[PDB]
RNA sequence: AGAACCUUACCAAAUCUUGACAUCCUUUGACAACUCUAGAGAUAGAGCCUUCCCCUUCGGGGGACAAAGUGACAGGUGGUGCAUGGUUGUCGUCAGCUCGUGUCGUGAGAUGUUGGGUUAAGUCCCGCAACGAGCGCAACCCUUAAGCUUAGUUGCCAUCAUUAAGUUGGGCACUCUAAGUUGACUGCCGGUGACAAACCGGAGGAAGGUGGGGAUGACGUCAAAUCAUCAUGCCCCUUAUGAUUUGGGCUACACACGUGCUACAAUGGACAAUACAAAGGGCAGCGAAACCGCGAGGUCAAGCAAAUCCCAUAAAGUUGUUCUCAGUUCGGAUUGUAGUCUGCAACUCGACUACAUGAAGCUGGAAUCGCUAGUAAUCGUAGAUCAGCAUGCUACGGUGAAUACGU
């Protein structure tokens, strides 16, 4: 499950990296930056209520 | 003395052309023309200015130059060229504009979307 | 490979320096991945954990080209019906 | 696709955010700051139906002001429950604070205000039609050039879901000077859950 | 739908130059072609001595066609004249793709046995003229009441 | 060069507000002095976010964002405790970033 | 948008019961760390010391610890996506779909939205028992093509001096940088046309008939996809369908399928010299100079929170020497050895260099896909994900074409 997975990557761990840095609220792992720690979903529609800095978008 | 002075822009490109009266000798970046461009035999496009205005020649020309490809930048050379003849006399725009070598030329790259890879093709079907 | 220099697990050096110095055994268990041969594990037999059950392999002199980390895979005839 | 929120459209243009605070490119420790009080909030909007709280922050200091249609519920009777409020959130903030109620105007007309009615009265089992009739109708009373109004999911705690619409006068949607008040809501009785999506229109207008 | 043109070349003075390097210039490399083309215009030259506008000229008269067919319909096929665009396009399009054909190991040398057998009026270039002139304007009883 | 010098850098994600406030700033500047110099531009620099409009596949109908910055550079000489209370005193609104420096 | 472990859900083994974890009551207490033992870890077995810190008048209050009881509990990657929310594709940026009032019809339905003309467009005019509204296309916004003003460092060096070098004096003319505004709208002329809409051509201008592009996705459809992002009705598990750990596998291998890479060599291959970018990233990270080494790399440390400095030579190309048609100096698979870095450890299963090997293959059958101009074709660059790892993804530019008879 995941829940207990948050306690995973939550704790010490005997080195460096046993880790992996997953989105704070989602519990999903793959797809996060770092910048933020948002996963993929969740920073889109967080990103359209108007909440992060900034536009977002089309202009490249 | 006097010169004359107009920009040339094209294609991720940019020219700053410096024409002074003289006999035609040029020399890009302090460079000559056969000294910057491979091979290339197409430069006398880039005198092409100079044989339906100022028939037939010449003025010295002296420039820098910087970004984008040979081609781009030695036709970006031909826009200050055009416009700075019309800083001289406005007599010689109407042989220009019947020939054009003046509308700095609109067009450039396109933005990719899905489909374009690390080169550009866009993508196949599923057969069979 | 290696940053110079080789090793071991270090508790896999601490076992067997009481198993060997002494009369030496006919089994040994273990783990063994972090870790390899060298001169002091000849003749002791290791069983590295294969995933299901370590099966004893006895260390040989010439166990040079080949080494502790593995000898007997997880994938296991084959998985496939045909063969080599 | 289908389609989208007009809010990530409509931004850049015609709505400032809703957070706000300095890059500094460290954003994760300032922005899931941001998240826990937009956790908390919760239980200030269960009481207080707000709309939609900022977060100005200056170097060394904090600055909100909470949408409601209902003040007396946050400021206490003569200040007593604001100041709990910055007692109860110092505690995980673990920093100070200038919280300062704002009202919104025209007071009831607004968006996750009404959005949030509709699904209080489907909390207690209200028939659909009529909230959505007299959603609308009260709507243009109070001024509007137009209205959209839908739910979703299994109406009357029956079978297979299903979506309806009464929308009236001009939503301009694919338009991009609008200034709409966009909102969603969620609700449970007793068959999986109930959601809506509002809309309305109000006028062109810039924030410049 | 119209053409936009290429200038001119002067290497050797010509514009039938100017639209023949692009032909040749496989995975866009203009200064290859540019170089074994103006050197073929050097050793066409100097074999068989005469002026590269002779050679090459009469040549793509000599596997120019200048009447041709297309198909439509059982199957019929429309005997048509050529436009003076297509005339040269179709001249230097199987002109290359043949001289392509000979199979020497040389830059230049494929091309001057190319034009100069076909300025002397053989190579398959002048089979092809004879081939699509053969089966063109031999059935021209069934097709040709038409547009 | 050797000059005795004010400079600073603001940052901010909008034209509006940033100039405006650089107007406050220049204004205030020679309000309390002299020799300013003006709200000199910088490159803005950009960044890109790619994301797929999905929950589970169909990479192919991808999504962008971005975040821009604007960047400004202004500069003062001959300085003073004045027009330091100018920096210090009025950056608002605050969505700015300001670093006085010397 | 990163599989050694971790991740990882799956398997073997040792392990647990308010549990890995969250809230509640009691019971305390600020919290802890380093070594030994045993163990693969999980763990505990002992030393040792976590220590009432914010407030106390002997109690107490508190964020926060505590081990134990501990009932409510907790948890489930446990099923149903044909019960749902949310989210996303597809028909398709296809140009259409609908509502009011009124009329006809016994009625279902029709009428408008039809016809003539017209458009890329239900775009628009005219005519007409139809009048209006909405959603939709267009615009409305970002970006791009030119100019004017404003501002001049880190950008630029035209006037000059100086210099390895714009590096500094000086300069902001030009380029540029990002802000404000001008412009393109059948809009000016001429013809055609129901005078009208509109079509055609002419000038001007940088840019003419939505100027190129982007974003944007109607009513609905496929009981399309997702209960495994999340949320959740119902149903089910509970001393295990929940939990911790070591190792393992998710990467197997008679075969087919699809996607993509490099090849089948003279526009070519090897060696040497040599010029032109754009865009983006760097703080516990960029790695300059110099030094060692054939090399990946190593020492070393300057500058660098960035228009400053590093990434970072751009490559293709251009000029030269040689090669002269061979399974070849073609190709670059597989294997052995010797080494570099990251990580504990590269055995299943990392990446990398050096030596040697020197595969199939000499343009592709039946069928078949892409693409109308900065396009295809084609060369390299930057980034995300990231202890290490991208032929893939995204953007970035460089060179740059043939054809469009016609429906």
């Amino acid at each position: 499950a995941k829940t207990s997975m948050v306690a995973k990557q939550q704790k010490k761990q005997k080195y460096a990296v046993r880790e992996y840095t997953r989105c704070e609220r989602c519990g999903r792992p793959h797809s996060v930056y770092r910048k933020f720690k948002l996963c993929r979903i969740c920073f889109r529609e967080l990103a359209y209520k108007g909440q992060i800095p900034g536009v977002r978008k089309a202009s490249w | 003395q006097v010169e004359y002075r107009g920009t040339g822009r094209r294609k991720n490109s940019v020219a700053r052309v410096r024409l002074v009266p003289g006999e035609g000798n040029i020399t890009v970046n302090n460079r000559d023309v056969r000294e910057y461009l491979p091979f290339e035999s197409l430069i006398l496009d880039l005198n092409q200015p100079f044989d339906v205005t100022e028939t037939k020649g010449n003025y010295d020309v002296l420039v820098n130059v910087h970004g984008g490809g040979f081609t781009g930048q030695a036709q970006a050379i031909r826009h200050g060229i055009a416009r700075a003849l019309l800083e001289a006399d406005p007599e010689y725009r109407g042989s220009l504009k019947r020939a054009g070598l003046l509308t700095r030329d609109p067009r450039m790259k396109e933005r990719k979307k899905p489909g374009l890879k690390a080169a550009r093709r866009s993508p196949q079907f599923s057969k069979r | 490979s290696i940053k110079k220099g080789p090793f071991v697990d270090e508790h896999l050096m601490k076992k067997v320096e009481a198993q060997e110095g002494s009369e030496k055994k006919q089994v040994i268990k273990t783990w063994s991945r972090r870790s390899t041969i060298f001169p002091n594990f000849i003749g002791h037999t290791f069983a590295v954990y294969d995933g299901r059950k370590h099966v004893p392999v006895y260390v040989t002199e010439d166990m040079v080209g080949h080494k502790l980390g593995e000898f007997a895979p997880t994938r296991t005839f084959k998985g496939h019906v045909a063969d080599d | 696709g289908q389609k989208i929120n007009p809010i990530g459209l409509r931004v850049g243009i015609i709505r400032d955010w809703e957070a706000k605070w300095y890059a500094e490119k460290d954003f994760a420790s300032l922005l899931h700051e941001d998240l826990k009080i937009r956790k908390f909030i919760d239980n200030e909007l269960k009481e207080a139906s707000v709309s939609h709280v900022e977060i100005e922050r200056a170097a060394n200091r904090i600055n909100i002001a909470i949408h409601t249609g209902k003040p007396g519920m946050v400021i206490g009777k003569g200040g007593s429950e604001i100041e709990k409020l910055r007692n109860k959130l110092n505690a995980l903030t673990d920093k100070k604070v200038h919280i300062n109620v704002i009202e919104i105007k025209k007071v009831d007309l607004d968006a996750r205000l009404v959005a949030e009615n509709i699904a209080r009265q489907l909390e207690n089992r209200a028939s659909f039609r009529r909230v959505q009739k007299q959603a609308i109708t009260r709507a243009m009373k109070l001024g509007a050039k137009g209205i959209k109004t839908q739910v979703s999911g299994r109406l009357g705690g029956a079978d297979i879901a299903r979506a309806e619409q009464y929308s009236e006068g001009t939503v301009p949607l694919h338009t991009l000077r609008a200034d709409i008040d966009y909102a969603h809501a969620e609700a449970d009785t007793t068959y999986g859950k109930l959601g809506v999506k509002v809309w309305i229109y109000r006028g062109e207008v810039l924030p410049t | 739908v119209p053409k936009r043109d290429v200038l001119p070349d002067p290497i050797h003075n010509s514009k039938l130059v100017t639209k023949l390097i692009n032909k040749i210039m496989l995975d866009g490399k203009r200064g290859t072609a540019q170089r074994i083309l103006y050197s073929a215009f050097d050793l066409v030259e100097q074999r068989s001595g005469r002026d590269a506008l002779e050679v090459f000229e009469e040549a793509i008269n000599n596997i120019m066609p200048v009447l041709e067919v297309k198909a439509r319909r059982s199957n019929y096929q429309v005997p048509v004249e050529v436009r003076p665009e297509r005339r040269t396009t179709l001249g230097l399009r199987w002109l290359v793709n043949y001289a392509r054909l000979r199979g020497e190991k040389t830059m230049e040398d494929r091309l001057a046995n190319e034009i100069l057998d076909a300025a002397n009026n053989t190579g398959g270039a002048v089979k092809k003229r004879e081939d699509t002139h053969k089966m063109a304007e031999a059935n021209k009883a069934f097709a040709h009441y038409r547009w | 060069m050797a000059k005795q010098k004010i400079r600073i850098r603001l940052k901010a994600y909008d034209h509006r507000v940033i100039d405006q406030s650089a107007e406050k700033i220049v204004e205030t500047a020679k309000r309390s002095g002299a020799d300013v110099s003006g709200p000199i531009p910088l490159p803005t620099e950009k960044s890109v976010y790619t994301i797929i409009r999905a929950v589970h596949m169909y990479k192919d109908s991808r999504e962008q964002f971005e975040q821009r910055t604007h960047k400004r550079l202004i500069d003062i000489v001959n300085p003073t405790p004045k027009t330091v209370d100018a920096l210090m005193g009025l950056n608002l609104p605050s969505g700015v970033d300001i670093e006085i420096k010397l």
